[PDB]
């Protein structure tokens, strides 16, 4: 359905229920005592409730000691993605005042500061780490600097890495000094600092040793795996089919079955494609491939089918939208 | 509670804090050496036991479980339907009181009521002694439940019913049912079962729920696990569990398997199983692969299957099954054990209408299951023997009052999509159609409910064989006069099956004059030629509309010059009156704000299909988009995807 | 009245039990009558492609042959439950519809 829609009345109501279970939740795992038997069944409620939270508008403090709850009080067994998704859902009809930004600013200063002991790395299932909370406010405010951060970007040397790697990762939110600082620590080398760089805007433009380094690594992953009988091959080929990438060496690397539907359309086998695929594809991408001629007769049977035989409004959307 | 007995063959401990007894049984039962430290009298007692357990399928603990593998097998001939059988059965001189059990039963299932009810009565009087009264307290439910049965029969055949059904037809008599009345004045089931003796109530304590109203609630309740939408199975246990409960309920001989409830148990709990299975096909598609997973639901259909589904399913929730649970992906198991049962309910019903001996009270139970059974064969193969057998009782003996003309060509229709038609089913048909031809000789017309009639099925004869032609209609309509108009009307409603010279012949009783003739024409008989001077007479009526400027007339002729089944330039004449012909006659100067789309909803395959062909496809498809993202209508985006896409 | 009324999207018709009083072109009176449409998109067909619903009329509970359809006089409405008058509801009912049966008392879905 699209709930989204549908009227919600009683909105003060909703908001002193959710207000109680964010404080109940701060009550159940602030002062040293966690009910055993009764977290399991709260716990579920508490979740659903959170999730649930998306579609009603509520006011400055509620939305602030909901967040707050959400954040600090939670415990991890939500892992770091499922409390960005469940952030981002809260911040879809309640668009991020101040305060919420400088609650957000002290989650993500306790996590640097957690980030000394050379053992601690975030484990998040979906794949959404803490960097993506950064991106989250520089999507409502383009200058916003964290002052707090700043002092802890000056005072680093090249000793701690993970501190430097973490840094890197929320480099848009540091000031003109510290950007200054930190550059000096780390370069682009290997893959995932290219991949950093991208994201956030340092290399505008691809450059050929980057090149190379995406030639070694798909070299590394051909000999290491497939020979000797992930995410970012499908990356590559989304690069190279945007036309970001001018090598023609990457063609002989068809595999990934992603790699070989990008790289190779004509010859790509049709029968392997998923339509899940087509829900992780932002609007320019898909218009893209909307254009193009050898995969535009498959796709759209592909979507023909989804619509008949799914109950998902996803593909009607998107048939409806580009294709057609 | 002293063990958990699985539904797949398996024991486990639950709540036994003493002796590991069963344990040490299979211990025994595995063993040879181990099984010969007892006593003579022991050991015949453990083969009784372990007979026992062979029989009612307890194999072995679970901890030693090995391949476990369960099918259901029934061994009763009212299941199955075997009504000769019963019948002969039922002759024959009981021995025991179990065969008179058996026969009451049989009876009971054969819509002889008041028989039943009388063995059921001398069962009560016989057996009272003395470690029996298992047989005298069902013989008791059973009596009642007939009580109750008889009841409602007269209850629904006193009223609702009478010439609404064809005639007064009052079941029973008037004098049994005021000794049933008189006999059953205060009966109480409730108590029945704390009267018994306090050794049948210590040993038989699992009979207890048969003296309750209401017994299925549990099942009912547990159905729920089938539509969690979270990511053995449930599948396989509600499967067993309903295969157990239908097993005990017939092989036992009780009479409840009759009643509403179980009904709509065993309707939903299918209905239920085919949703899961359909919601988990889709779900794997939608995640690992278009055709990894082959495309193929996991929920094989067998023998047992077919014969649920066709006896406690109506027309409307077959219809509901087919709509939300597609069935055509959903392969049939054992199809020769399937066509052997069609072809018994196929000479249960010739014989049924054949002898005249029509039972009122069996004919509600029959006619429900035989309709089902036929409805449901479609996706069925059949042989050509059993295919012909099935075709003549249904065209031929199958009362009217339950299957109209339309009724019998859908069934028919929807036989003929996995099988196709032989020689010997059209000559059937062939010989349908004759004998409503000598029918038509009068008092007499034709009744449908859904719009069809005999033209369809020569329709349907001509769609299968291009070349056929009918000699004894031939022959009917030779010996024709003018005498017998509907005679003429309904060979003309089958026009081209009909020889050459049997056409030329039939001809010179109809002729058109005017615009009403050939409308007319054209729209119940065959002139599917446009003449000239057809043509000529369709100007004449533009014309004289023409100088005069409501139903529809104009746009009718319009769509046949768009399909080019009229070819003139009188046409571009005749633009600006009405607007859907000025769209049908010149598309790339039509106004296209003054389409709406709803002339979409009202054109056939061919048509849809004609038009997308013709270059105006854009700014439908414009109109259709818009349509279906203001307003989520399915019609319209089921025209897009199929036709414009 | 108006609870029982429902609405047939798949082919743009109303369900209502009424009866039609209908009074057919060139002075021909009909008592009270009423229509069905049934819903095939399979017939096999020949040249009369342009239909997708069969309409049959009834009158008397038995079925009138058609041999010129101009009938355009409407009808007073008599709702059958309670002998009531609906007779302005029907003729707003059919103006604001292009069909052109609007109005109809069963549709049996062939598909």
């Amino acid at each position: 359905c699209s709930i989204d829609k549908i009227r919600f009345g009683e909105q003060e109501k909703i908001e002193e229920y959710l207000v109680g279970i964010a404080e109940e939740i701060t009550k159940q795992f602030s002062a040293n005592g966690m009910n055993v038997v009764f977290y399991t069944q709260f716990i579920s409620e508490a979740k659903a409730a959170l999730y649930f939270a998306k579609y009603v508008k509520l006011s400055e403090e509620g939305l602030g000691k909901i967040v707050k709850a959400l954040l600090f009080y939670f415990p991890e067994r939500l892992d770091i993605g499922k409390r960005y998704v469940w952030l981002e859902r809260l911040t879809k009809c309640n668009e991020l005042p101040k305060s919420i930004i400088s609650i957000i600013d002290d989650f993500l200063v306790l996590q640097a500061e957690k980030h000394i002991d050379q053992n601690y790395s975030e484990v998040s299932s979906n794949g959404l780490y803490s960097r993506d909370y950064g991106a989250l406010i520089k999507h409502f405010e383009k200058n916003f600097i964290s002052k707090r951060l700043s002092e802890i970007t000056l005072c680093l040397t090249q000793d701690k890495q993970k501190q430097i790697d973490f840094l890197f990762k929320l480099l848009p939110l540091l000031s003109t000094n510290a950007k200054s600082h930190l550059l000096s620590f780390k370069s682009v080398e290997n893959i995932n600092d290219l991949m950093n760089g991208i994201r956030i805007g340092l290399i505008d433009e691809f450059t050929p040793e980057h090149e190379e380094l995406i030639i070694e690594y798909l070299e590394t992953r051909k000999v290491n795996y497939i020979v000797e009988k992930n995410d970012y091959m499908s990356t590559f080929g989304i690069w190279y089919f945007l036309e970001e990438i001018n090598n023609s060496k990457m063609e002989e690397f068809i595999m990934d079955d992603q790699y070989d539907f990008f790289v190779d359309p004509e010859n790509f086998d049709y029968k392997k494609f998923i339509p899940s695929w087509l829900k992780n594809y932002n609007d320019k991408l898909l218009g893209k491939i909307a254009g193009n001629k050898h995969m535009k007769h498959h796709v759209i049977e592909v979507l023909k089918e989804r619509v008949k035989n799914s109950n998902d409004k996803r593909y009607l959307e998107i048939l409806m939208n580009y294709f057609i | 509670y002293d063990y958990h007995f699985e539904v797949n063959g398996t024991v486990v401990r639950h709540k036994n804090k003493g002796f590991g007894y069963m344990e040490r049984f299979f211990e025994l039962k595995e063993s040879c050496d181990e099984r010969s430290k007892l006593s003579k009298k022991q050991y015949e007692r453990f083969n009784a036991l372990f007979n026992f357990f062979e029989k009612n399928g307890v194999i072995c603990m679970a901890k030693d479980a090995g391949t476990l593998n369960t099918s259901i097998e029934i061994n009763s001939l009212a299941y199955h339907g075997k009504y000769d059988v019963m019948k002969k059965f039922i002759e024959e001189q009981s021995v025991s009181i179990e065969d008179d059990y058996k026969k009451a039963f049989f009876l009971a299932c054969l819509g002889r009521w008041e028989e039943s009810y009388d063995l059921y009565s001398n069962i009560i009087l016989n057996s009272i002694d003395e470690s029996n009264g298992c047989v005298y307290y069902l013989s008791q439910i059973n009596r009642y439940r007939i009580y109750q049965s008889i009841t409602q029969a007269v209850t629904q055949f006193n009223g609702l019913g009478l010439l609404t059904f064809g005639r007064h037809y009052k079941p029973f008599t008037d004098e049994f049912l005021a000794r049933i009345e008189r006999e059953m004045t205060n009966f109480n089931i409730d108590d029945l079962f704390n009267g018994m003796p306090f050794e049948f109530q210590k040993k038989y304590k699992i009979l207890e729920f048969l003296s309750d109203n209401q017994f299925l609630y549990d099942d009912t309740v547990k159905l729920f696990e089938l539509t969690n939408k979270v990511r053995m199975s449930s599948d396989i246990v509600v499967l067993l569990r309903l295969y157990d409960n239908l097993r005990f309920l017939y092989e036992n001989c009780l009479w409840s398997v009759s009643f509403h409830e179980f009904h709509q148990y065993i309707r939903n709990s299918m209905s239920l199983l085919i949703e899961k299975a359909e919601y988990e096909r889709t779900r794997d598609i939608d995640e690992l692969g278009f055709s990894f997973f082959g495309k193929k639901s996991g929920f094989f259909m067998e023998y047992y299957d077919f014969v649920n589904i066709s006896r406690h399913f109506k027309i409307d929730d077959i219809k509901n099954l087919e709509r939300s649970c597609s069935i055509d992906k959903i392969r049939f198991g054992e199809q020769e054990k399937i066509e052997e049962y069609l072809v018994g309910i196929a000479e249960e019903i010739t014989k049924q209408f054949s002898a005249n001996g029509m039972n009122v009270v069996f004919y509600t139970q029959f006619i429900s299951e035989a309709k089902a059974a036929l409805y449901f064969a479609k996706y069925v193969k059949l042989s050509e023997e059993g295919l012909g057998k099935i075709v003549k009782a249904l065209l031929f003996y199958f009362p009217e009052r339950d299957l109209d003309i339309g009724k019998r060509y859908v069934w028919l229709e929807r036989l003929t999509k996995c099988n196709e038609l032989p020689k010997s089913i059209i000559s059937i048909i062939d010989d349908f159609l004759v004998l409503q031809a000598e029918k038509h000789i009068q008092n007499y017309s034709e009744v449908s409910s859904n719009g069809l009639y005999s033209r369809d099925y020569g329709a349907l004869i001509k769609h299968f064989e291009k070349n056929f032609i009918s000699k004894r209609l031939s022959e009917i309509t030779l010996c024709l006069t003018q005498d017998k108009q509907k005679q003429i009307d309904f060979l003309f409603k089958l026009l081209p099956l009909l020889s050459t010279n049997a056409k030329s012949h039939l001809l010179s009783f109809k002729s058109v004059e005017n615009i009403n003739d050939l409308m007319n024409g054209i729209r119940i008989g065959l002139i599917d030629e446009f003449t000239p001077e057809h043509e000529e007479l369709i100007i004449e009526y533009l014309e004289t509309r023409k100088v005069n400027y409501s139903n529809d007339y104009m746009s009718t002729f319009g769509i046949w010059y768009f399909l080019e089944e009229i070819n003139n330039s009188k046409m571009e004449e005749f633009i600006g009156m009405d607007d859907q012909y000025d769209f049908f006659v010149d598309p790339e100067n039509f106004d296209y704000k003054k389409f709406i789309p709803s002339w979409l909803k009202n054109y056939n395959d061919k048509l849809l299909g004609k038009i997308a062909g013709n270059k105006m496809k854009h700014h439908v498809i414009e109109v259709l988009k818009e349509r279906v993202k203001n307003s989520n209508d399915k019609r319209y985006l089921e025209i897009l995807m199929n036709y414009f896409i | 009245a108006t609870h029982d009324l429902v609405y047939h999207s798949k082919i743009n018709t109303f369900v209502w039990d009424v009866e039609f009083d209908i009074v057919l072109s060139d002075s021909k009176e009909l008592n009270k009558c009423y229509f069905v449409k049934c819903f095939n998109p399979y017939r096999i067909n020949g040249k009369c492609d342009f239909a997708v619903s069969s309409i049959d009329i009834f009158s008397e509970g038995k079925r009138l042959l058609i041999e010129n359809e101009f009938n355009f006089k409407i009808t007073k409405a008599v709702h059958v439950a309670t002998s009531k008058d609906v007779t302005e509801i029907v003729l707003h009912l059919s103006e604001r519809i292009s069909s052109p049966f609007p109005i109809v008392k069963e549709v049996v879905y062939l598909d």
